[PDB]
């Protein structure tokens, strides 16, 4: 390697300029990268999860210093309610005098922009109520940062360089994993919950100076070595609690008690507290399972080699999976983003219902931002998930180790599993467009009574069988008579079902028969984003129409236009497709939760539950209606707050229609323009002085899809960002 | 009264949007002479509306809050007539539709040139297969059972 | 100063950091060994 | 450049290089088939990677198979 | 007079009367982008000069601040910076495009198939000498317009 | 020979052939005065290492850009003169 | 060593009243492809460049842009006139590759005296997977 890419030879010997966009686009492709190996592959992913979480901290680190700095935090802290977050100043020295008028807020000389992350709940609800806490965690984050930046380093200098055999110690990494980086981590979390955040709750300051003299209860650990553990939930701020000082405070530090705080609408601290210690117990016995050098434990292969279930149902079961495994690191990476985009998921499901964080339920931007965001993070890690299960059927699927087991006799049925998954993505589109399409008419028609509004019963009954007496099922804990509320009786229910029977939070809401249709809508892009990404890894190795498919890599254009076209194809291109689907889907989800929640705020539920049965209401009730403030943020007659939404908005759109173009045109009209754009310049007087180093080209098909996704990508979610953002900011209803 | 759903028959907005449709179609029909062929046809309408809001009425149907008819598809008994029973209806004629494309494809399948019976369809032949899909849940069933619905890999 | 650091800082980063980046790398890229 | 192979599936019937319009391939004898020849591919510098030598290969699916790898100028099919 | 160039119908130009014309190749080849014996400062010199002046003339009029005071000061600012720039990037292309030593790129022949000197110009220290000709004269040029917009206000337009 | 009877492809002389023609490249002398041209060379010869000359410029930029930016006032930047204006009160009180 | 090249002279070029699809900067620092065919007659045919040339009654000569270029034209020359052709390959140094059929005989005939390369002795589904040739820079095909 000669230029640039100093990591592809191929890529360097290209006079053209598809170089540069290769070498940045494989930059981070190690195993395609030229006269490498395992030991330095493995060494650099290190290193580079070493610099992943640099920026992590370095950014965690930017967003405390800025609060502390430009914001205004310590005014939050005396009325949350009333006062409004402030992310970060802002310099734009194109701003014009009203502009700098308009974006002054939260008590500010100057101008601003209103955190809509959250942060300032979440930092208020676990202690740092002063600047100066929030400047010393910047700062010791700015010195993490610089430890693995540091620790990345010498992990690749010869000296310390872990061979392939530590990389794929799978059973010491997992016991260390589990116990110490999920259970004893939680188990700090309670430890600052029960020292800190709690303290900070009931009243005083717990700090570094005087954290070894006060007792996080008054009788210190006999509860806890006597296992008289109940003495930590005597006073569990019954009720009156005002949270940031003793009136109606207690001394628990660890309760079961449920149900939300009364006045943030949160989950109880020592709720929390008692949960990451109970998980953390969970998690350090479950990171004692697997074999180490202490002569105990569990083998994972024994584990998957006697798990193989006679009868053949499986063929040889999960036989050779662990040498699959361990060895290729997309299956890894697939696993784990599988189930990282799962409970990202859960993590937007679980903190709009079910708040952890003090003040984040009343405000009501912040609680919909972070739903969308770790929904359209948990539908890309996917994504990602399914398409590095495909890299892997490429590039580490050994069909040969891993002959007839869960894993071949899985490839063996691929066109049984896509088929069944297009019929329910089939049935699911059909039916349900269909019945959108006959709400639509019969309110065209005027005969609202006409439309197909089926309840659902299902869901309703789940809901009644945690308490929710709107629909009167009376079943296993609407039920008095119900054994399973009779178990949780004195622990949990009175805080439970004062919550869930609420109608003014937003766990468990009432839902209608726009909530089964825009459900079965999400269950339609799930299962069609699904069946995308499982067809393209599937038929990742190979088709009918490309059967030596793992030939040609994950990533190629197509195969030509012989055997009837071939546009397409990859895996990779399934992978593109299946995002279309996905931002679709979570678009979806997230309108449905932006407008379920934007009405329940507003107090008109009624709104949703007779306009979402029919998509017009989606096209006036939801986006016509919300985009009034929006818009007007800047009109020809001055501008507002909302100045800057309404640009983003305009923007993403911009971009997402700019998508269109690489992806609807395709690479011959641009090679053939950019060949007339050559010639004018070699013969265009004054600059044929100016000639190029690499000569231009139209850029490549793959590319050009990759840059009509990003731009398309960019513009969903800009656009929707900004809408959100604007819509839930314009009245905060 | 399921799913906190007050029946039709006694609810008050579902007879508020009948009120409200009747006005409203009262409304254009001050413009016509009540003889005409509009007027007439206004009038028909109305009765056809009325009788709508009836029938949703005598049926039992659901009517929440907003006051539509919500169908109950879980597989109560007094609420087969939203589901079950025209699932029914409805997969027994899918499955004629099915089973009698099935079993013409599987009666040109025996031709020399087969595609061109699927393009022009043999109306013959079909339409003696068109009635055999009347009988396709038992003739499937054995169809099932003999081995001759799914087919064998060789 | 502290107010001041904007006015240091951001015409630092966002116009001399894209000098020195674009220029070393364009440098590295246009290079021979 | 590009990398085309010649499997033996092939029947000798010289649509690949007659199609072929950057002359990368060129019929041999050989002794697998009927026709008693076979296509090989020398001049791969000159392959640009237009597939119609694998468009034109009448064969199960194919024979000749073009591989999209290292692009140059005249792979790339550059005039400038 | 549409003939191709040099009469040679397969090179992708024409001699029409827009680029081969007594006129027009007269002009294009006795201003300082084509003057390749003579040495490339002064070269630049004369071209950034010109752009200077007419970088200076979009920025005091047309501006953020066109209407105010600082608008003739600010806006030949603005221009001097452009100018820096441009010889910014003038600079990386002198380093992107030839290193330090080899010979011309320039084309040693001309239209009448003398086989003339290459222009200095295209080497590593040409365009180097072109680009200080280039700022020295951008930065000249601006604050001559700022002069010229200082004490001789009334001749040019205000409006 | 290129110049025959319609013959462009004089194996020897390929310049002519691939189009290597300086097509305005005047090689005639400089038509400076010496005098000025000595002055701009003296003058300019600093700015002839191009690395120094490239270190100078984004240094010295950078350098004139954060001192116009820091000693500039709210007069000639808006974002600088700051408020002065009462902040309006949000939506919902100010959340 | 039974077919030599044949060193193309300084003939004639066709009729054409010039275009902007012929040379550009590519011949002056990389190859451009000459060809030469010989007509019976002085005829007129479409130029891979666009636009309409007048072939001399004679050999002719072509200096077009690349390789699809003068076999394009060359492949319209065998079908629709049915003449021989030939083109080269030249390089700004001076060489002068002989490349079209390099055996007097164009790519068709199998004609013995052409050694098979890019030639795999195997059905094309007995490619190893790339998990085996992981870590090599055989890709998959080159076993
Ligand atoms: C107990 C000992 C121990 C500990 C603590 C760690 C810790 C870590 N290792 Mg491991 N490692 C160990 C032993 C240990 N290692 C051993 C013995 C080996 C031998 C083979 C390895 C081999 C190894 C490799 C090969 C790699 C690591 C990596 C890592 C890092 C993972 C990335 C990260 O920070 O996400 C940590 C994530 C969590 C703590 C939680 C995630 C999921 C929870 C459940 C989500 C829900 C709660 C959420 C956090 C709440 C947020 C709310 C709010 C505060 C925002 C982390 C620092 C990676 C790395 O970065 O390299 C340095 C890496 O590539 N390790
Ligand atoms: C890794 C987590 C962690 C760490 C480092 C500490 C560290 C400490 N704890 Mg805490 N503590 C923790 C978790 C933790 N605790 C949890 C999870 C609970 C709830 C079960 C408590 C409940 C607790 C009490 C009740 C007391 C301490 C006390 C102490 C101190 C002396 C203990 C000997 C020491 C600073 C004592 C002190 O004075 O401080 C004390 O009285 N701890
Ligand atoms: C833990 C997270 C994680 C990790 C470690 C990787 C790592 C990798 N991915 Mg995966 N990927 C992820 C998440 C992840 N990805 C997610 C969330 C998605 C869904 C969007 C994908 C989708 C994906 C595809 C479709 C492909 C990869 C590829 C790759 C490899 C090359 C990436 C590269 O250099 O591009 C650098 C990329 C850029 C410089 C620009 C990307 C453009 C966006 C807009 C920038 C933000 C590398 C092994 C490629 C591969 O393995 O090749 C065979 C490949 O084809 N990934
Ligand atoms: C509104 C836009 C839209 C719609 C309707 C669809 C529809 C579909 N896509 Mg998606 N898709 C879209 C945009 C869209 N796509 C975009 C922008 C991309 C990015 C390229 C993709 C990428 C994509 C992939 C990669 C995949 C799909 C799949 C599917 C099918 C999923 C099965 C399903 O729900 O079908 C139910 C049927 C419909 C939704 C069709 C609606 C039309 C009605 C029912 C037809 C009847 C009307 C009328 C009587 C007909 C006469 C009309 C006229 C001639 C008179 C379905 C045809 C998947 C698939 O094929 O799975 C089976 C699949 O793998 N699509
Ligand atoms: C003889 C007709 C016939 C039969 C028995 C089947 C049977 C099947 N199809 Mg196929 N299919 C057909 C026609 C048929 N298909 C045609 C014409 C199309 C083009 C629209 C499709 C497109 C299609 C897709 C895209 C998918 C299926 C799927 C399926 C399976 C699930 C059933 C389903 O969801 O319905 C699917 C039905 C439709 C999508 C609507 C089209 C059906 C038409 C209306 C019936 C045509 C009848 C024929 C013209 C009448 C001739 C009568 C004769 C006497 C002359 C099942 C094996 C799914 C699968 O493999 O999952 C297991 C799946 O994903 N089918
Ligand atoms: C990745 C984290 C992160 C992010 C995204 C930001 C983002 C921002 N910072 Mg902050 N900053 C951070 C970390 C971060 N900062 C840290 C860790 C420090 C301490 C070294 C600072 C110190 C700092 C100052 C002193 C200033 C900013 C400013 C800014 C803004 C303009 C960019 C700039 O000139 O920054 C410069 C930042 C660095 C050189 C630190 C990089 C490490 C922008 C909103 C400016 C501002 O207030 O604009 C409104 C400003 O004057 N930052
Ligand atoms: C804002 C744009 C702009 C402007 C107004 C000028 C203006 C000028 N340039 Mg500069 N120049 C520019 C951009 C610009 N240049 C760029 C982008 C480059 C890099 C290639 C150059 C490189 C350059 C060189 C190397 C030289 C000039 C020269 C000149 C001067 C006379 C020659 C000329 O432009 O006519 C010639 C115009 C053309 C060749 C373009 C012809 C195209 C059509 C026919 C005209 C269409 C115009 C119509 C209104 C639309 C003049 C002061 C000369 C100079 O400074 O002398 C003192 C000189 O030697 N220019
Ligand atoms: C947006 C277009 C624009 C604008 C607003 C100006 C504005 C101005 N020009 Mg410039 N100018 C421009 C384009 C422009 N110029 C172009 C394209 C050319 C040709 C390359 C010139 C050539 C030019 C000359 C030659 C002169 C000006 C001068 C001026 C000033 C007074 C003119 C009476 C004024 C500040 C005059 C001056 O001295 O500026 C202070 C002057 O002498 N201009
Ligand atoms: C391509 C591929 C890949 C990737 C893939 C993916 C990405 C997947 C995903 C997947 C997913 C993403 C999944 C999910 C799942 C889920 C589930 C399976 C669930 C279950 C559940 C349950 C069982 C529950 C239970 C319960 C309840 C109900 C509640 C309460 C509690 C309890 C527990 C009782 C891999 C690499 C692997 C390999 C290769 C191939
Ligand atoms: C009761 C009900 C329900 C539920 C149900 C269910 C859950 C079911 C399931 C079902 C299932 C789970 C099924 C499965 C199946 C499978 C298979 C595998 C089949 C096959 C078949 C066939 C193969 C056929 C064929 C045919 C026919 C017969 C027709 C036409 C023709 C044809 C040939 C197509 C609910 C509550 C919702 C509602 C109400 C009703
Ligand atoms: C418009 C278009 C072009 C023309 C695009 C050109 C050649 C490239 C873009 C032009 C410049 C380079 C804009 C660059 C914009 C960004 C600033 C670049 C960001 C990259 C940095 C982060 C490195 C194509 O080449 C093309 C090819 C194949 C399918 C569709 C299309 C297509 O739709």
């Amino acid at each position: 390697a000669l230029r640039f890419p100093r990591f592809s030879q191929g890529l360097a010997q290209d006079p053209t300029t598809r170089r540069i966009w290769f070498g940045i686009a494989t930059a981070h492709d190690f195993e395609s990268h030229d006269d490498i190996t395992e030991e330095r592959l493995y060494q650099n992913i290190f290193a580079s999860h070493f610099g992943q979480l640099a920026i992590i901290f370095l950014w965690t680190s930017g967003n405390l210093f800025h609060v502390a700095w430009q914001g205004n935090f310590e005014t939050w802290v005396q009325d949350p309610l009333h006062v409004r977050p402030i992310a970060h100043a802002i310099w734009d020295p194109h701003f014009g005098q009203p502009a700098v008028e308009a974006f002054t807020r939260g008590g500010a000389l100057g101008p601003v922009n209103i955190a809509y992350s959250g942060v300032y709940q979440w930092w208020y609800t676990i202690g740092l109520r002063t600047n100066e806490d929030l400047y010393t965690g910047a700062l010791f984050l700015l010195f993490l940062s610089a430890l693995s930046l540091i620790g990345g380093w010498l992990h690749l200098q010869p000296k310390w360089k872990p061979r392939v055999s530590w990389f794929k110690n799978a059973e010491s990494r997992l016991n260390h994993h589990l116990s110490g980086l999920f259970g004893v981590s939680s188990l700090a979390w309670t430890g600052h919950l029960v020292h800190v955040a709690i303290p900070a709750s009931r009243g005083e300051y717990v700090r570094w100076n005087n954290f070894l003299n006060v007792l996080p209860h008054p009788q210190g650990l006999g509860p806890l070595f006597t296992g008289q553990w109940n003495l930590y939930a005597q006073n569990p701020d019954s009720s009156s609690h005002l949270f940031g000082t003793s009136q109606g405070s207690g001394t628990a530090i660890l309760t079961l008690l449920g149900g939300f705080h009364p006045q943030t609408q949160s989950l109880w601290l020592t709720d929390m507290a008692h949960h990451h210690l109970a998980i953390a117990i969970l998690f350090l016995i479950a990171g004692h399972m697997y074999r180490t050098n202490f002569g105990i434990g569990h083998s994972i292969k024994d584990l998957l080699e006697a798990h193989i279930p006679p009868g053949g149902r499986l063929g040889r079961g999960h036989k050779g999976l662990y040498d699959t495994i361990n060895n290729s690191i997309h299956f890894q990476l697939g696993l784990a983003l599988a189930s990282l985009g799962v409970i990202t998921s859960l993590v937007a499901q679980h903190m709009y219902s079910l708040p952890a964080y003090a003040f984040i339920a009343q405000d009501f931007t912040t609680q919909a931002a972070l739903y969308t965001h770790h929904q359209y993070i948990a539908g890309f890690i996917m994504t990602g998930a399914f398409a590095h299960g495909a890299i892997f059927f490429i590039r580490d699927y050994n069909p040969e180790q891993n002959e007839d087991n869960v894993l071949a006799r899985m490839l063996d049925h691929k066109e049984a599993i896509i088929s069944h998954l297009s019929w329910a993505s089939l049935f699911l589109g059909f039916h349900t467009l269909g019945l959108y399409v006959h709400n639509d008419v019969m309110l065209a028609f005027g005969t609202p009574e006409k439309q197909i509004l089926i309840e659902p019963i299902f869901a309703q009954w789940i809901q009644s069988a945690h308490g929710k007496t709107s629909y009167g099922f009376d079943v296993l804990l609407s039920s008095t008579s119900g054994p399973a509320f009779n178990a949780g009786r004195s622990i949990w229910l009175p805080g439970w079902l004062n919550a869930i029977n609420e109608n003014s939070n937003s766990l468990f809401l009432t839902i209608g028969p726009g909530d089964f249709l825009v459900h079965h809508a999400i269950a339609l892009g799930l299962h069609t984003t699904t069946l995308i990404l499982v067809k393209g890894a599937l038929d990742a190795r190979g088709s009918k129409l490309m059967p030596d498919k793992k030939d040609f890599g994950y990533s190629f254009p197509c195969d030509g236009p012989g055997r009837g076209g071939t546009c397409d194809i990859s895996a990779w291109d399934a992978f593109y497709l299946a995002v279309f689907w996905m931002l679709n889907t979570i678009g979806w989800v997230t309108f449905y939760w932006h407008w379920k929640h934007i009405t329940l705020w507003q107090g008109n539920v009624s709104q949703f539950n007779e306009s979402s049965t029919y998509l017009m209401g989606w096209l006036r009730d939801y986006l016509w209606l919300n985009s009034s403030q929006l818009i007007n943020g800047y009109n020809p007659f001055g501008m507002n707050s909302l100045s800057v939404w309404a640009w983003m908005f305009l923007f993403g759109h911009l971009v997402w229609a700019t998508g269109f173009m690489f992806l609807i045109s395709w690479r011959g009209y641009w090679q053939e323009l950019i060949e007339t754009l050559a010639w004018a310049h070699e013969r265009t007087p004054l600059a044929n002085l100016i000639r190029w180093k690499d000569k231009p080209v139209a850029l490549s098909i793959v590319q050009a899809r990759l840059v009509g996704l990003a731009h398309f990508s960019v513009g969903y979610i800009f656009t929707y960002a900004a809408f959100l953002i604007a819509s839930t900011s314009g009245k905060f209803g | 009264d399921i799913s906190g759903l007050t029946p039709c028959k006694d609810s008050k907005q579902f007879a508020k949007r009948e009120k409200q449709q009747i006005k409203k179609l009262e409304s254009s029909l001050k413009l016509y002479a009540p003889e005409s062929a509009p007027a007439l046809a206004l009038n028909a309408q109305i009765e056809k509306t009325k009788r709508r809001f009836d029938n949703y009425g005598k049926y039992g149907l659901l009517c929440g809050s907003d006051g539509l008819p919500h169908l109950i598809v879980n597989g109560d008994q007094r609420h087969w007539g939203e589901f079950i029973t025209p699932g029914i209806l409805f997969l027994y004629i899918a499955g004629w539709i099915g089973w009698v494309g099935r079993s013409y494809l599987i009666a040109i399948s025996g031709e020399k040139k087969p595609a061109m019976k699927e393009i022009i369809i043999d109306v013959p032949l079909a339409s003696r297969i068109i009635f055999r899909g009347f009988i396709w849940p038992v003739a499937a069933y054995r169809e099932f059972l003999n081995g001759d619905l799914i087919a064998k890999d060789v | 100063t502290f107010n001041n650091l904007p006015s240091i800082f951001v015409p630092l980063v966002g116009l001399v950091f894209p000098a020195i980046a674009m220029a070393s790398l364009f440098l590295h890229i246009q290079k021979n060994k | 450049s590009h990398s085309v192979k010649i499997y033996d599936t092939c029947i000798g019937c010289t649509q690949c290089v007659r199609a072929c319009p950057t002359d990368v391939l060129e019929m041999i004898p050989w002794d697998g088939c009927k026709a008693k020849q076979i296509a090989s591919a020398p001049r791969t510098e000159d392959c640009v990677g237009c597939k119609r030598c694998e468009s034109a290969c009448p064969t199960d699916f194919l024979s000749v198979r073009v591989y999209l790898w290292h692009e140059t100028t005249r792979s790339m099919g550059l005039a400038y | 007079v549409v003939q191709p160039i040099n009469g040679d119908p397969f090179i992708g130009s024409l001699e029409t009367p827009v680029t081969s014309s007594p006129l027009i190749a007269w002009y294009l080849s006795n201003l300082p982008g084509y003057r390749t014996a003579v040495n490339p400062l002064l070269r630049g010199v004369e071209v950034g000069l010109a752009h200077g002046f007419f970088l200076v003339g979009p920025f005091v009029k047309a501006g953020p601040l066109r209407n105010t005071a600082y608008a003739g000061s600010a806006g030949s600012l603005a221009a001097a910076g452009l100018v820096v720039i441009l010889s910014m990037c003038l600079t990386i292309y002198g380093i992107s495009s030839f290193k330090e030593g080899e010979p011309s790129i320039a084309p040693s022949l001309t239209l009448t198939g003398r086989k003339k000197q290459p222009d200095q110009l295209q080497t590593a220290d040409g365009w180097a000498k072109f680009t200080g000709g280039f700022f020295f004269g951008g930065i000249s040029g601006v604050t001559w317009a700022y002069f010229l917009l200082y004490v001789l206000d009334l001749p040019y337009f205000v409006k | 020979k290129y110049g025959d009877k319609s013959v462009y492809f004089d194996l020897e002389d390929l310049g002519n052939t691939t189009g290597q023609w300086d097509v305005y490249g005047s090689d005639a002398p400089s038509p400076y005065n010496p005098l000025q041209s000595k002055f701009f060379e003296t003058f300019a010869a600093p700015f002839t290492k191009r690395g120094l000359l490239l270190k100078f410029l984004i240094l010295g930029g950078g350098s004139l850009l954060t001192y116009v930016s820091a000693n500039s006032t709210g007069d000639v930047l808006p974002i600088k003169r700051g408020p002065q204006e009462p902040p309006k009160l949000g939506p919902r009180g100010k959340l | 060593g039974f077919t030599p090249p044949q060193l193309d002279p300084n003939t004639p070029s066709p009729i054409f009243a010039g275009s902007t699809g012929g040379l550009l900067r590519k011949a002056q620092v990389e190859e451009f492809y000459v060809i030469t065919w010989n007509s019976p007659k002085e005829q007129i045919f479409e130029m891979p460049t666009g636009g309409a040339a007048i072939m001399r009654e004679g050999p002719n000569l072509l200096k077009l842009a690349r390789k699809e270029q003068c076999l394009a034209l060359g492949t319209r020359l065998r079908s629709k006139y049915k003449i021989t052709y030939q083109f080269y390959r030249v390089f700004p140094n001076g060489e002068v590759q002989y490349l079209h059929p390099k055996d007097g005989v164009y790519p068709e005939k199998a004609n013995p005296g052409r050694e098979g390369v890019g030639l795999n002795m195997r059905s094309i589904g007995k490619n190893v997977s790339p998990i085996e040739v992981k870590f090599t820079g055989k890709q998959s095909y080159d076993l």
